[PDB]
C-alpha cells in the first residue's frame, strides 16, 4: 500500500544511511522492513546511495539477496519496503558467542553467501559493504546479502571508484594500501573475514585505524613483498619501513577448521587481488562437497 | 566500526 | 583488479539481455507534438559540453542520453521544457555513475537560471517515476570497454577513436535509435580499428558477440557517413572534445575513403 | 567532478 497502510512495529536498525523499522501491512498482514530516507535536510534531491541501492536491487533477483518489495517516493520521504528477515548475522553470532555456530551451519551460510555474491558479480555489481550486520538470516536456514547502499555497477575493465569503501575490519589490503583500481576481490576479502569470524567467534582483524588494520593483517598473513604480491611496493600508501612479520600457521588462526576450510580461507585472503579466489570458483571448492541446509537455533 | 562515508572533494 | 575473466562472459550476456529491454521506441519523435530530432541533437551536444565543463565520465553522458530517450518515449514535452528534462537526466546519471556528482545548484547555474532548483528537483522525481528507478542501463560505452579487451596489445588511439565514433551516434536519433548499443559499439570498434591500423573486426569478437562483419554492415555504413560528414555537422561539441591530446586528438584524423567491405 | 565553465539557456 502507501504510508497509511503500514503499521510501525519497532525500530530494528540504525546505520550510516538508513532508519529501519519492522512494520506490517494493515490490509494484507504482511510483515516488512521499512527503510526510511529523508529527502528533508536534503537540498540535493534523492541521495545517490538510494538511487544506486534501488536501481541495483531491482536487477538482483536471487534467493540469497534481500527482496525489495516496493518503493514509496514522496515529496519529503523515500521509503524502501523490504521482505522482513528474523535477524542479522551479527546478532546471531553474539547469541552464539558462548557455544559457537555448528560447523555444518557455518558451511551452509558461506555457501549461500557465495551464491548471492557470485550472482551480484555476474550482474556487474560490487557490494562493497559485506559485514555480519548486513547479512540477514531467516528461521529456516537461509542467509541473504542486504544493504546495497554502498553498491556500485562496475565496468569491464574497472575504473577508479570510491576510495572510502567497506567497514574497516572487513577492508581489503589493496584498498588500505591505496590502489586506484579495485574490483570483485574486495567482496571476497570481506567474506573471508566473515568466514573466519563465524569459526572463531571473534573478528579476524579488528583494527582501530587504517595502519592498525594493515598491521593486524600483516601480523597474521605475513608482510607482503614483491614475490607474493608483484607491485605491492609501488602502491601509493606502501612504505618500505613497514615491519616484516612472518606468516602464521592457519591452524593457529582458525583452529576449528579442517584442511579444506583452511585451504578455502587462505585463498579468500590471498594478498594479490588478481589471484584471490572468485565467488564462482569458491563454490566449486572441496570444502562444500558435503553442504547441507541446517536450521539455526534462534 | 560504521560503514565509511565518501571523503569530501573540495 | 586488472584481471576480469571469471564473470566477463556472464556480464556481457546479461548486458545483451538488458539492452533489448531498456529500449526506447525507434520513431518516438513523430509522436511528440512540439519537439524534433534537431532539438534533441542540440540538447545532447549541450550535454557533451556540460560533461566537459564538469569533467564527468563518458559513461555519465551515455546514461543521460539513455534516460532522455526513454523518458521522451512516453512523455510529451514542450520545447521550452526539453532542457529541463536533459538537466534532470544528467543529474541522475551523475548520481548513479560519478564519485562526485555536481550539486543541484551547479546544474541550475549551467542552464543560466533557466529553471529553478525546485523545478530541477521536481523533474528529477518525475524522471525517476517514469523510468521506475531503472537507471542501470547498458550503453554503447560499456560494450566498447569490453570489446577493447580483445586488443592486445592495447591501442589507445583506436580506443579514443571508437569512443569518438560512439559519442557521435548519440547526437542523431535518426538513424541510430534503430540500432542496439552492442551493434553500434561493434561498428564503431571496427571502424576505429580499420582507420588506425587497417585491421578488421576480430573473429574472437565475432564469436563472443555473434556479430559477423556482415551483420555490422548496415550500422557501419551509417557510422562511416557520420564520420565523413562530421566536420559539416551543425553540432560540433564532440569534435572539439576529441581534438584534445587527452584523446590523442583523434577527431583530427581523416576518415578512410571507402570500406571495401 | 566539477570545473564549472559556462552557463547557456537552450
Ligand atoms: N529486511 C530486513 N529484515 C530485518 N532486519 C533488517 C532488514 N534490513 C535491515 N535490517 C536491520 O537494520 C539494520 C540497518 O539496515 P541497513 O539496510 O543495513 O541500514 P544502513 O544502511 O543504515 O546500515 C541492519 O543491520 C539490520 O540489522
Ligand atoms: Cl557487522
Ligand atoms: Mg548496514
Ligand atoms: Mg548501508
Amino acid at each position: 500500500g502507501h504510508m497509511e497502510n503500514f503499521q510501525k512495529v519497532e525500530k530494528i536498525g540504525e546505520g550510516t544511511y538508513g532508519v529501519v523499522y519492522k512494520a506490517r501491512n494493515k490490509l494484507t498482514g504482511e510483515v516488512v522492513a521499512l527503510k526510511k530516507i529523508r529527502l528533508d535536510t536534503e537540498t540535493e534531491g534523492v541521495p545517490s546511495t538510494a538511487i544506486r541501492e534501488i536501481s541495483l536491487l531491482k536487477e538482483l533477483n536471487h534467493p540469497n539477496i534481500v527482496k525489495l518489495l516496493d518503493v514509496i517516493h514522496t515529496e519529503n520521504k523515500l521509503y524502501l519496503v523490504f521482505e522482513f528477515l528474523h535477524q542479522d548475522l551479527k546478532k546471531f553470532m553474539d547469541a552464539s558467542a558462548l557455544t559457537g555456530i555448528p560447523l555444518p551451519l557455518i558451511k551452509s551460510y558461506l555457501f549461500q553467501l557465495l551464491q548471492g555474491l557470485a550472482f551480484c558479480h555476474s550482474h556487474r555489481v560490487l557490494h562493497r559493504d559485506l559485514k555480519p550486520q548486513n547479512l540477514l538470516i531467516n528461521t529456516e536456514g537461509a542467509i541473504k546479502l542486504a544493504d546495497f547502499g554502498l553498491a556500485r555497477a562496475f565496468g569491464v575493465p574497472v575504473r577508479t571508484y570510491t576510495h572510502e569503501v567497506v567497514t574497516l575490519w572487513y577492508r581489503a589490503p589493496e584498498i588500505l594500501l591505496g590502489c586506484k583500481y579495485y574490483s570483485t576481490a574486495v567482496d571476497i576479502w570481506s567474506l573471508g573475514c566473515i568466514f573466519a569470524e563465524m569459526v572463531t567467534r571473534r573478528a579476524l582483524f579488528p583494527g582501530d585505524s587504517e595502519i592498525d588494520q594493515l598491521f593486524r593483517i600483516f601480523r597474521t598473513l605475513g608482510t607482503p613483498d614483491e614475490v607474493v604480491w608483484p607491485g605491492v611496493t609501488s602502491m601509493p600508501d606502501y612504505k618500505p619501513s613497514f615491519p616484516k612479520w612472518a606468516r602464521q600457521d592457519f591452524s593457529k588462526v582458525v583452529p576449528p577448521l579442517d584442511e579444506d576450510g583452511r585451504s578455502l580461507l587462505s585463498q579468500m585472503l590471498h594478498y594479490d587481488p588478481n589471484k584471490r579466489i572468485s565467488a564462482k570458483a569458491a563454490l566449486a571448492h572441496p570444502f562444500f562437497q558435503d553442504v547441507t541446509k541446517p536450521v539455526p537455533h534462534l | 566500526p560504521k560503514t565509511p562515508k565518501k571523503a569530501k572533494k573540495l | 583488479s586488472n584481471e576480469v575473466p571469471d564473470y566477463q562472459e556472464d556480464i556481457h550476456t546479461y548486458l545483451r539481455e538488458m539492452e533489448v529491454k531498456c529500449k526506447p521506441k525507434v520513431g518516438y519523435m513523430k509522436r511528440q507534438p512540439d519537439i524534433t530530432n534537431s532539438m534533441r541533437a542540440i540538447l545532447v551536444d549541450w550535454l557533451v559540453e556540460v560533461g566537459e565543463e564538469y569533467k564527468l565520465q563518458n559513461e555519465t553522458l551515455h546514461l543521460a542520453v539513455n534516460y532522455i530517450d526513454r523518458f521522451l518515449s512516453s512523455m510529451s514535452v514542450l520545447r521550452g521544457k526539453l532542457q529541463l528534462v536533459g538537466t534532470a537526466a544528467m543529474l541522475l546519471a551523475s548520481k548513479f555513475e560519478e564519485i562526485y556528482p555536481p550539486e543541484v545548484a551547479e546544474f541550475v547555474y549551467i542552464t543560466d537560471d533557466t529553471y529553478s532548483k525546485k523545478q530541477v528537483l521536481r523533474m528529477e522525481h518525475l524522471v525517476l517515476k517514469v523510468l521506475a528507478f531503472d537507471l542501470a542501463a547498458p550503453t554503447v560505452n560499456q560494450f566498447l570497454t569490453q570489446y577493447f579487451l580483445h586488443l592486445q596489445p592495447a591501442n589507445c588511439k583506436v580506443e579514443s577513436l571508437a569512443m569518438f565514433l560512439g559519442e557521435l551516434s548519440l547526437i542523431d536519433a535518426d538513424p541510430y535509435l534503430k540500432y542496439l548499443p552492442s551493434l553500434i559499439a561493434g561498428a564503431a570498434f571496427h571502424l576505429a580499428l580499420y582507420t588506425v591500423t587497417g585491421q578488421s573486426w576480430p573473429e574472437s569478437l565475432a564469436q563472443q558477440t555473434g556479430y559477423t562483419l556482415e551483420s555490422l554492415k548496415p550500422c557501419l555504413v551509417d557510422l562511416h557517413q557520420t564520420y565523413l560528414k562530421a566536420p559539416q555537422h551543425a553540432q560540433q561539441s564532440i569534435r572539439e572534445k576529441y581534438k584534445h591530446s587527452k584523446y590523442h586528438s583523434v577527431s583530427l584524423l581523416n576518415p578512410p575513403e571507402t570500406l571495401s567491405v
